[PDB]
């Protein structure tokens, strides 16, 4: 691994990109030299509160250590690297982009194709309506304007959200935008993750919206989600104890999970006409939707303003891929099996528009 | 035929935001008085609790009788209760000094506050919402009324809590989500593309943080600047017991 990333942090990184990408423009004072960042290294050795007066002290420390994994942190009231100068509670974060983390092994309860840090083009098609749900949201609801997609290396991608406002939010309402984009709650032996009120929010709408695009193709098709009486015994956690002997009888009946699932929205729908006053809420239907396709996200790592999450454009040192951007006017078309490990350049293209357009924007 | 021929500006309205210093004089027993009666006040607001449920018409009618025997500013005269709300604003600052003594005290004293202020804004007629709305910093701008039928129909499709007559009677205007901070991240209303489809309490909720917040930096001050004032501080334990 090493040589490889010898090369790759000689040639192929994009230095004069990533210090246009977090100095942003430089307007405010020694901005981008108060910057964290963190190199994990060989044998997993580790050198937190990294900083840079310029881009030649970047491309020096990255070409110096040549990290097999880089993090991002906040702008601090000092540079990080002089820290160990600072007075006693007077070194502290500031201010930090609205990072989400968002990986394809939080869904082992629901898919079936794979599991663990594995991933495959079955149970992808998740990240491609993750991304599409968490950016409509950011795009439409939240109004945030410059929202970076960058593939992790392995296992899923992250989004980084850079307008000024948004880097000055505060941990609260960091904590309430997660919040309000986590409609799958608790743990992993939670059995029903999603419920909803008797009538909804539009911003629940959208997602459906979104979900009915892949849900057949997905679900029904690729992961088969009422094959047998093991898969649909998880789904009928999530449903009345008054219609599982009905729901049962119809399976069996039933032969596939295209069936299937048409018997228990039309069962769903008469529970839901005939009996006003139980426990369950009337959106049974989007409920286990919802569970099996929403985005599901660590609250630790956007409320945090001095939390650390990876680079752009640094590697995986198993898959030795790189963390490239991903395309939003181009999402279905990504794989992360084509990463690169030249080649690199659509994926400088999306971050170069991308930063066109953050400086467009602060131009105008 | 065309005909020819002073207090007014201190208080249009019986709210007031405490940004002007009174520059005049006072009497020791007067800000002694002035800031008794209003403890006594204090402890009066969480009695009525104790006694019934906060902000029924029981809390109103006892409430406002607890006023009229205190003499201090009210649901806003057209006589003479600028003198009321003068008394209110210069016992206001003086009520700074007493219960700063500790964050508890501070916290006891800011909760009746609020409960005060919510009794107030529950009781406004529409005139004082249209004129202060306008005549203060709060401005919070409406767009695109017509548009309230439309939602007149989805909003009561989509919430459990409103309601068509909602709708009207409490008008609704455009301002962002975020101004619905918690309906929107409890998902509990019709909200759309960012947007709240808003009544006056929302914005009194507002009104109420950013006053805890304006009154927290108030209280900060009143910590550490006030020494050179301290001349004399005989009433503070007899105010702290």
């Amino acid at each position: 691994l090493p040589e490889l990333l010898k090369l790759y942090y000689r040639r192929l990184f994009p230095y004069s990109q990533y210090y246009r990408w977090l100095n942003y423009g430089g307007v405010i004072k020694n901005y981008f030299q108060h910057r964290e960042f963190s190199f994990t290294l060989k044998d997993d050795i580790y050198i937190r509160y990294q900083s840079f007066n310029n881009q030649s002290d970047l491309e020096k420390e990255m070409q110096k250590m040549n990290p097999y994994k880089i993090d991002i942190g906040a702008v601090y009231s000092h540079r990080p690297n002089q820290h160990n100068t600072v007075k006693l509670g007077a070194f502290q974060a500031q201010e930090k982009e609205l990072v989400f983390d968002i990986d394809m092994t939080d869904y082992d309860d629901v898919r079936r194709c794979c599991s663990s840090a594995d991933i495959c083009p079955k149970c992808w098609t998740l990240m491609t309506m993750a991304i599409r749900i968490i950016d409509r949201a950011l795009k439409e609801d939240f109004g945030f304007k410059h929202r970076l997609w960058v593939y992790s290396g392995r296992r899923g991608v992250h989004c980084w959200v850079c307008d000024e406002s948004v880097r000055k939010l505060s941990s609260a309402v960091r904590s309430g935008i997660v919040e309000y984009l986590s409609l799958v709650k608790g743990g992993q032996d939670v059995k029903k993750k999603v419920h909803l009120s008797e009538k909804i929010h539009p911003f629940i709408r959208k997602s459906i919206n979104i979900i009915k695009k892949y849900f057949e193709e997905y679900a029904l098709v690729n992961q088969d989600i009422l094959e047998n009486k093991e898969s649909w015994d998880k789904i009928l956690a999530l449903v009345p104890e008054t219609i599982h002997d009905e729901l049962q009888q119809s399976f069996q009946k039933s032969h596939n999970s295209l069936q299937r699932w048409e018997h228990l929205k039309k069962v769903a729908s008469r529970y839901q006409n005939n009996i006003k006053n139980d426990k369950y809420g009337p959106w049974l239907e989007w409920e286990i939707m919802l569970q099996y396709c929403f985005p599901r996200l660590d609250i630790n790592v956007s409320k945090g303003i001095n939390h650390l999450l990876k680079s752009p454009f640094s590697v995986h040192p198993k898959t030795g891929r790189i963390s490239v951007p991903i395309d939003l006017q181009k999402v279905d078309q990504f794989d992360p099996f084509t990463v690169p490990t030249t080649s690199l350049a659509p994926y400088v293209k999306v971050f170069e528009h991308f930063l066109e357009n953050l400086d467009k924007s602060r131009k105008g | 035929m065309e005909f020819s021929g002073q207090r007014n500006a201190s208080y249009p309205h019986c709210l007031q935001f405490y940004l002007q210093p009174p520059s005049e004089n006072i009497s020791l027993i007067e800000f002694e008085n002035l800031a008794i009666d209003r403890v006594k006040l204090l402890k009066s607001v969480e009695n009525l609790g104790v006694s019934y449920v906060k902000g029924t018409e029981q809390y109103q009618s006892k409430l406002e009788s607890e006023l009229r025997k205190l003499k201090f500013s009210y649901r806003e005269n057209l006589e003479d209760e600028y003198e009321p709300r003068r008394r209110d604003h210069i016992s206001h600052f003086i009520l700074r000094l007493a219960y700063c003594q500790s964050e508890e005290l501070r916290r006891w004293f800011i909760q009746q506050e609020m409960d005060l202020l919510r009794f107030r804004f529950s009781i406004l007629p529409k005139d004082k919402i249209q004129d202060f709305l306008k005549d203060s910093q709060l401005q919070f701008e409406a767009i695109s009324d017509e548009e309230k039928t439309l939602r007149e129909q989805e909003i009561v499709a989509s919430s459990p809590s409103l309601s068509g007559l909602k709708l009207g009677f409490e008008s609704i205007y455009k301002i962002p989500f975020a101004d619905a901070l918690d309906l929107f991240r409890g998902r509990k209303v019709y909200l759309e593309d960012g947007f709240a489809y808003v009544p006056l309490k929302d914005i009194v909720a507002i009104i109420l943080n950013e006053f805890r917040a304006k009154l927290s930096k108030a209280l900060a001050l009143t910590a550490r600047s006030l020494p050179a004032v301290q001349s004399d501080e005989r009433l503070q334990p007899l105010l702290n017991h």
